[PDB]
């Protein structure tokens, strides 16, 4: 199935 | 350069997503966390595409909040396909000031620093344990003033130390 997004990563 | 990450699932949700298509998480940040049931890798946001290597995701969607997004991008010879960036996504911008020690961000938001070495070449300026690595395909590596002039593809290693990555440059997308 899809791709699924399970977290981020936030850039500083 | 620092980073911190954020989980926003965990496995039962990522397994009913993945056949729905259907993402209806807010989506922040620059770097997102993918996973498959095969895989867990990185895509990063540059210019309004989220980006990441096609030996991760292949030809699949992208789970989206109107159901799943086609590949806009798929190049199977330079490892590169391309979503349209979600909603949220905090895109970053193609570097071009031209450093070359070069930052590495990791699925677990470690910063590492990259020596590049040429086009789509780096050395680690460190070693770290491949493990380590394992996991951060699709991930940006940095200039110094933060923007991107990649996305990890493959570590090169023995004995398990990763010493050099290769990466596909931003001139590619
Ligand atoms: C990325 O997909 C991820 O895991 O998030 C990275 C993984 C990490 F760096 F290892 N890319 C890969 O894992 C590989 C996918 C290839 C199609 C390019 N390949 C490698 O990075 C490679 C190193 C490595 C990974 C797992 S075991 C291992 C090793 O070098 O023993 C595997 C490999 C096999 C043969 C020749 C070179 C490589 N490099």
């Amino acid at each position: 199935g899809s791709v699924v997004i399970v977290g981020r990563i936030i850039l500083s | 350069i620092t980073a911190y990450s954020q989980q926003t699932r965990g496995l039962l949700g990522c397994i009913i997503t993945s056949l729905t298509g259907r993402d209806k998480n807010q989506v922040d940040g620059e770097v997102q966390v993918l996973s498959t049931a095969t895989q867990s890798f990185l895509a990063t946001c540059v210019n309004g595409v989220c980006w990441t290597v096609y030996h991760g995701a292949g030809s699949k969607t992208l789970a989206g909040p109107k159901g799943p997004i086609t590949q806009m991008y798929t190049n199977v010879d330079q490892d590169l396909v391309g979503w349209p960036a979600p909603p949220g996504a905090r895109s970053m911008t193609p570097c071009t000031c031209g450093s070359s020690d070069l930052y590495l961000v990791t699925r677990h938001a470690d910063v590492i620093p990259v020596r590049r070495r040429g086009d789509s070449r780096g050395s680690l300026l460190s070693p770290r344990p491949v493990s380590y690595l394992k996991g951060s395909s699709g991930g940006p590596l940095l200039c110094p003033s933060g923007h991107v002039v990649g996305i990890f593809r493959a570590a090169v290693c023995t004995r398990g130390v990763a010493k050099a990555v290769d990466f596909i440059p931003v001139e590619s997308m």
